[PDB]
């Protein structure tokens, strides 16, 4: 994943109350522009999701899974063919799992203490989680004390900001209802207008 | 003897806008592997369309090499003519055969309101095929099973 | 003895804007000189209309002189009446043909969104139908070939 | 194909993504008024449209194909019925395979050197190409050294400017997407506009 | 160099009367956000330039030469470390001393016939030159008979253009003048343009 995120700069989160949905959701935003698509792992049968959406694997597209809070969670994630984990909290035992089967995964932080926990453990990108709180501000602070970690935040994203998260030094944004949502020709647009803003900062 | 014979499923599938049609079946028969359990083996056959799928199902259902039939096309309305009057032919086909021979056929034969080619649909219908496709697994071997309790 | 005979198709087709739908006869039975080999050989009959094609194609059928029926005609909506009670009997009679007789009945009997007969759509039509010709002549050969895989 | 050149100087060159979308067109333009149509060998499926096509040589329509890059493609378009190739470039072992097949042969060329080795083959009629880069200015020069050669440009043509590539000495012109695109109803009022300024000059 | 044209989209080309001229240039272009410079083979002792610059490929240059007429100035701009070579003109006894060499090779075009033969030998890429007389139309025009070519042209191209040469399919484009002449101060100004000019085209 690391080539990936340096390479799209941003991560599609969906959510749906059915399969239809997400499927629906993913292609708008995948026909859009967005290559990297986060399937949160809540979605009703969201494991039928990440495994019909394989497909789009062979146009490009990359599937993973998000808010995983156990192993269990992850068992059916990499079932499925998920390319990446991210979980809401850094958590040892998803990590462990995780590294036994080659999974990608990015645990959530808040504070350097959270941050340092995930770096002695291997893990360099994190999920910067609520971004709402910590902003780019927090991004850009971590720089001095941790100069060569990543962070992909989630919320307090949108494309009236996303270049300030980047000109804080993130790696990639994931984003939200602001990128996902409406009717999919209505997120195929939002598609559009998230690259095309990011490509110009 | 010991019932531990293989189960066998025919699968027949229309070669038009295959790249959608073959989502199903491919993902039917990883799905098939995932809860069959080796306790069933699918055999594939090309069609030309949906048209004619109702014959080779049956002449297939008729021989008794198949526990059951899966049926699979993609309908659409080209833009020239109308596409109802053989997807109701064949719908009406299919559940005739199963009615004549006594071997469930399953439907994937899907006639979607809109499709036209763009880049957004091709791929949703290459998604949701792909999910008739497990569905149609999961059905097979629940009606399968479910007929042989009367 | 050896199998070198020739494979005997039917084809049927309706009077009424003969000169569409010949355009797909005459391809077809091209196409299936360039794909038969001279393995398959094509007899053609008139029939008044799409109406009679279950009947006259199924005494054919049962004749047993056939491997198989192509039936063909252009059905237009009038402005006068509804055509779709014929369009609908007639596709759901030569299904049912092909599921009485054995032998199989392939469908090259449109029914446009819309035909005035103006210019464009006379030429397109002849256009169109020789490529349904086309079509049919490979769903003919395959499908031929491919029952006899069962 | 000379007389027809002369007679109509015009031609229709079809681009598709289908069968349909072919056909449509090249009943579109003949309907209204062109009557040579040159069918690109790249439409998936050019071989079925050019010979589905063949219905309307009974109207006066007279088929090719074009972009044809080798004697492969020739073949089939022979195979289908094609009245005429023409090559994106002269191409030595396409004009002995169509002098064999009896098949009229235009070849393309956009300088003097390119003009003469067509003239020593026996080609006098060229596909000019890109007429974008040449223009009708070109083809005036051409009549000083080559007054028995005559041209059918591609490209740089446009009803704005159709006289001009005539007042140059053009022997017909070849017309892309300013006649062929859009609707079938656009495509059959612009192949009237098409024929009716050529007429007019 | 494949992986590198569609990276960077650019490559400078350096033209000097002295070996410190093309060095100060190539570092100001380089610092400047241009990773992918030619050295005309014609500076006065280029084959010093070519070499001395090879430090800039620790830090992610990519240092090839240009203006290559004959096999004989290719072994010194191979000897010398030149990733790849761009000729004028196609040219046999180039190309098949860069294919033994294993430096990238790309030949200069202007019309169909030369486009071809260049494929017919391997070179799907190719210098499009002087751009000034064929420009983007003659880029687009070709994808139709030859939709897997992919150009960089030299010459007509600026700023001002750039996007245009882009929205015509070049894979890359050169940039003489425009981006190199003037203080090494104004050229890394100027790549800092041409570069942010292209990242939102």
């Amino acid at each position: 994943m690391e080539e990936l995120f340096k390479k799209h700069k941003i991560v599609a989160v969906l959510r749906a109350n059915s399969v239809e949905e997400a499927i629906e959701k993913a292609v708008a935003v995948f026909a859009g522009g967005v290559h990297l698509i986060e399937i949160t792992f809540t979605v009703p049968d969201a494991d039928t999701v990440i495994k019909a959406l394989s497909v789009l694997k062979e146009k490009g597209a990359i599937i993973g899974a998000g808010t995983v809070t156990s192993v269990e969670q992850c068992r059916k994630a990499v079932e499925s063919g998920a390319e990446f984990i991210v979980s809401p909290h850094l958590d040892e035992e998803i990590s462990q799992f995780c590294k036994e089967k080659g999974v990608f995964y990015m645990p959530g932080v808040m504070t350097p203490t959270e941050l340092v926990k995930a770096m002695k453990l291997g893990h360099d990108i994190l999920k910067l989680f609520p971004g709402e709180v910590v902003g780019p501000e927090f991004v850009k602070a971590m720089k001095g004390p941790f100069p060569n970690v990543k962070f992909v935040p989630t919320g307090g994203v949108d494309l009236d900001n996303v270049c300030e998260w980047f000109d804080a030094g993130v790696l990639a944004v994931g984003v939200g209802d602001a990128l996902v949502e409406g009717d999919p020709d209505e997120v195929r647009e939002k598609a559009k207008e998230f690259v095309e803003k990011i490509r110009g900062c | 003897h010991k019932d531990h014979e293989t189960v066998r499923i025919a699968v027949v599938r229309a070669r038009w806008h295959a790249e959608i049609v073959d989502a199903c079946v491919s993902a039917f028969e990883a799905a098939m592997r995932d809860i069959g359990g080796d306790r069933f083996a699918v055999d594939v056959f090309d069609v030309p369309g949906a048209y004619e799928i109702p014959l080779h199902a049956r002449t297939l259902a008729e021989t008794g090499r198949y526990g059951a039939v899966l049926g699979t096309a993609f309908v659409v309305n080209g833009g020239i003519y109308r596409h109802e009057f053989v997807a109701s032919a064949v719908i009406n086909g299919m559940m005739n055969v199963q009615l004549n021979t006594g071997v469930p056929v399953l439907s994937a034969v899907l006639t979607p309101h809109n499709y036209d080619k763009s880049k957004a649909h091709t791929l949703l219908f290459l998604a949701l095929f792909a999910v008739k496709g497990m569905e149609a697994a999961r059905a097979c071997v629940e009606i399968l099973a479910a007929r042989e309790k009367i």
